[PDB]
RNA sequence: UAGCAUGCGACGCCGCCCGCCGCCCGCCCCCAGAGGCCCGUGCCAUUGGC
RNA sequence: GCGCUGAAGCGCGCGACCCACACCCGGCCAUCUGGGCGCCCCGAUGAGUAGGAGGGCGCGGCGGCCAUGCAA
RNA sequence: GGCGCGGCUGCUUCGGUGAGCCGUGCCAUCGGGUGCUCCAAGUGGGCCAUUUUUGGUAAGCAGAACUGGCGAUGCG
RNA sequence: GCGCCGAAAGGCGUGCCCCUCGGGGCACUGCGCCAACGGGCUCCCCAUCCGACCCGUCUUGAAACACGGACCAAGGAGUCUGACAUGCGUGCGAGUCGACGGGUUCUGAAACCUGGGAUGCGCAAGGAAGCUGACGAGCGGGAGGCCCUCACGG
RNA sequence: GAGGGAAGCGGAUGGGGGCCGGCGCGCCCCGGCCGUAUGCGGAACGGCUCUUGCUGGUCCGCCGCUCGGCUCGGGGCGU
């Protein structure tokens, strides 16, 4: 009711302003709708079908909606994802999947000799500083090109830029280890520092695409 | 069954089109003919201006490319 | 929609299957269902666990109604004739080559539904002929 | 649920579609009607649809004598809609005019009334040039008359008292 | 009186056993009027001084 | 039934729970409301012996149409 | 349904009255639970509970009334 | 959804008015129409219920300590047509209705034309028997057309 | 399939085991083939009229004159 009471207090109103944009530009948009479009070679059918446009649009937005939200709810940035603990500096996995919470698949590459990739319910994950949209879903388990050591330098500029923050914030240092231990997880403190991130996110990005399709996989 | 035209699939030169329509007591044609894709089309559009319907003259279009295909390999 | 009609029927059933009761403790006694027909008939009386008895709402949704599990719809075909309007339906249809065809007859049908594009029990049926692995 | 609900289960279901007419004429004229009944004004085309589905306890006869006082020109010589036949039966040098619509006349009928006036129209030429059906007289019966309600069964049957 | 089929003990113990272990393949899955590894490479897991 | 006893008895109050095919809700089968183009759609009621009324399945030989058969 | 106009009539003094009839005008908490016709069925031997009974010591008695169910009704 | 910025969400046309603060409501064309990843069935056993067999019949009431069956395959019950009454349908319709013969093909068949047997039920009736024997009316509800006059309506 | 310690209308309901049948799109380059408009030459048609007539077909045979496309495969790319 408080969110939704909003939205009717046009209706539209917006979507008043939108037509006005058409209107301002000068007179049009009942031609355009009526006298466009394409058409007329084809093969065979009814053309049933389909897609892209109008409907994907408010889907996509739709899906959307939750995405902050369970971030609001839960804290945190989103993926990509950092061994704390372990080795002091050392290196970077992207949340591709849940099994559940707590049972999670971290990630990388593979082609020529590889990389493994775990699935754990723990041993080694805190957050960072980057959000994309999804929440943690993608896998099987790919990636590859440069990649053990270009998600890895992506990990080393990440894991300086969280190590000097677990300097300033920690308790110290062995338990990062105990929040790094855990890995459900989840709520009590977060957001610290490590600014900015435009490179972080973009790496993150090519990581998710890496860990979806077309490449090695097609036969 | 006839309606008062009829457009039955057949033909056996190597590559083949059939068009048959009906029309009149006692003149009782039928035609079959042509290859191309395109001029496969044509004379039925025009069959459509002077009959009706869009959907079952278009179906008996590819079922002739079918069988031009067919009687290829 | 045809998707989930076709799943409505095939993955819920129903699967009691309707035998006739106590079938089994005589075997002459038939398989075929009978309704059970006198009054202190536990099945008669519809209760659950005596197994459902046939009536009209049992029955499936008419846009999965005589469909394969495949979901293709099945045209018993006798020649290469009915091959033709099976052509046209292709993607709809499936054929099923009836039985009594003969060997010498069934080749020409397969062949020809192939360039039909109607590809579906005549083939498996084919290489049932043939031998086969 | 209810019971009367149940009893709303039991209403009627009159709806038929007569088992058989073998005539293919008649056939396809008994659907005709509600093609043309929901898509005109002719209430009385819907009407003549159920009497010449369901049954011969219903198909009428009508004489010429029985169009003929009962037409008399106080309706002026409208058109006459007979759901079943005209028959034969009166002499007087017959109707005053006439457009006469029927499924069936018989030809001693449709000589006489045509040599009177008018025309013996079939039903479906009526549909044709009076699809509205208004100007129109439903005219009638019967198999309700005299002979036979439920006077049946051997020597019957009967005013009134007993059977 | 009956009674190891309460799913028991003891005594006495033997044509190849079995006592003690390398290497692999299946089933269940703490004590307690609060408590239960020193220097390292390495995303991991491996893997090394001690 | 084990069988309880400052209750697992009894009574007076009370709170939360459980539990049907009911009632709701979702999707679908008949009839009827009807509607609309031989076909589609909206909503309601809808156990069943005797039993009436109506639609359909299968048998065997006959006719017209229409095939199948050296593997019926 | 009520009124007026006009004809005809009645029973009961060459006697008193309305009523009837016809003709013509005028003025006026439900919601399909539903009518008629043809042809057919088991019947044409019940039971129980509740209420009211009468007989009988009573009865898982007998025999009525008024109703709901079982018969022919699942499921809890 | 149908210009722009803005990752994102979101705002960016203007008039009114309340509050006169933050802001609010109110008013103003047509048109079109999602992400990720790589099986059935038979018998058995365990759980759970039907469970009271089934089944059929008899019966107010059947598991029934009521009746009938060892088990199976095959056989095993609304037939035939008359009358009288009907339902549904179709041809002619104050008559309709056709044997038997002959004529003629195929076929032992049968068919077709035709005289048209037979003279029902009808077409009107009463009654022992004589013998006799009209068809006009509305009234009410309530189908439907017209006049009108049209929102209604009589 | 199951078994010498746990109870039965012999089914139902749930679960495991055992057995078994089934299994494309957009673009570009190469090869291949053909082409309409217009002139020729042959021909079912049509709206309609309905004695009769007028305008409008379509494909084929196959040359001339411009100016282009398709299809089976192969190779790359993007979906």
């Amino acid at each position: 009711m408080a969110p939704t009471s909003k939205m009717a207090l046009g209706i539209k109103r917006a979507s008043r302003s939108h037509t006005y944009h058409r209107r301002g530009l000068w007179a049009i948009k009942a031609k355009h709708g009526g006298a466009l479009p394409k058409a007329e070679k084809p093969a065979a059918i009814a053309e049933p079908k389909f897609y892209p446009a109008d409907d994907v649009k408010p889907r996509t937005v739709s899906t959307r909606k939750p995405h902050p939200t369970k971030l609001r709810s839960t804290i945190t940035p989103g993926t990509v994802l950092i061994l704390l603990a372990g080795r002091y500096m050392g290196k970077r996995v992207v949340f591709l999947k849940q099994l559940q919470s707590g049972l999670l698949l971290i990630t990388g590459p593979f082609k020529i000799n590889g990389v493994p990739i775990r699935r754990v319910n723990q041993a080694y994950v805190i957050a960072t500083s980057t959000k994309v949209d999804i929440s943690k879903v993608n896998v099987q388990k790919f990636d590859d090109k440069y990649f053990a050591r270009e998600k890895k330098t992506r990990a080393k500029k990440t894991e300086g830029e969280l190590f000097e923050s677990d300097k300033e914030a920690t308790k110290n240092l062995p338990d990062f280890k105990k929040d790094d231990q855990k890995v459900i997880d989840a709520e009590l403190i977060k957001a610290i520092d490590a600014v900015p991130d435009l490179k972080n996110y973009l790496g993150a990005r090519f990581s998710l695409r890496d860990g979806d399709k077309p490449h090695e996989m097609t036969f | 069954v006839t309606i008062q035209p009829s457009g039955v699939k057949d033909a056996a030169v190597v590559l083949s089109t059939t068009k048959t329509k009906k029309q009149n007591a006692p003149a009782k044609l039928y035609h079959k003919s042509v290859m191309r894709k395109e001029f496969r089309k044509m004379a039925k559009a025009v069959k459509n201006q002077v009959s009706d319907n869009y959907y079952r003259p278009d179906l008996t279009k590819p079922a002739l490319a079918r069988l031009s295909s067919v009687y290829r390999s | 929609m045809a998707v989930p009609l076709l799943t409505k029927k095939i993955v819920k059933k129903r699967v009691k299957q309707f035998k006739r009761p106590h079938s089994d403790r005589y075997i002459g006694l038939k398989t075929s269902w009978r309704r059970p027909k006198g009054i202190d008939s536990r099945v008669r009386r519809k209760f659950k666990g005596c197994t459902l008895m046939p009536n009209i709402g049992y029955g499936s949704d008419k846009k999965t109604r005589h469909y394969l599990p495949n979901k293709f719809k099945k045209f018993v075909v006798h020649n290469v004739s009915e091959l033709e309007l099976l052509m046209m339906h292709n993607r709809t249809y499936c054929a099923e080559i009836a039985h009594n065809v003969s060997t010498r007859k069934r080749k020409e049908i397969v062949e020809r539904a192939a360039q039909l594009d109607i590809v579906v029990t005549n083939k498996l049926a084919r290489l049932r002929s043939q031998e086969d692995e | 649920m209810g019971i009367d609900l149940v009893a709303g289960g039991r209403n009627k279901r009159t709806k038929r579609v007569a088992p058989k007419s073998d005539d293919v004429y008649l056939k396809l004229l008994v659907k005709l009607y509600r093609f043309l009944v929901r898509r005109t004004k002719s209430k009385f085309n819907a009407v003549i649809l159920k009497r010449l589905f369901m049954s011969k306890t219903n198909r009428p006869p009508l004489s010429m004598r029985r169009l003929s006082n009962f037409m008399k020109g106080k309706e002026e010589k409208n058109i006459a809609v007979v759901v079943g036949t005209i028959t034969d039966d009166m002499r007087i040098q017959e109707v005053p005019a006439m457009k006469v619509t029927a499924l069936r006349f018989t030809e001693t009928a449709r000589a006489r009334i045509i040599n009177a006036g008018g025309e013996c129209l079939t039903f479906d030429q009526l549909a044709l040039r009076a699809p509205t059906g208004e100007n129109t007289i439903l005219l009638r019966g019967p198999k309700n008359a005299r002979e036979a309600v439920r006077h049946f069964g051997k020597a019957p049957g009967v005013p009134h008292s007993h059977t």
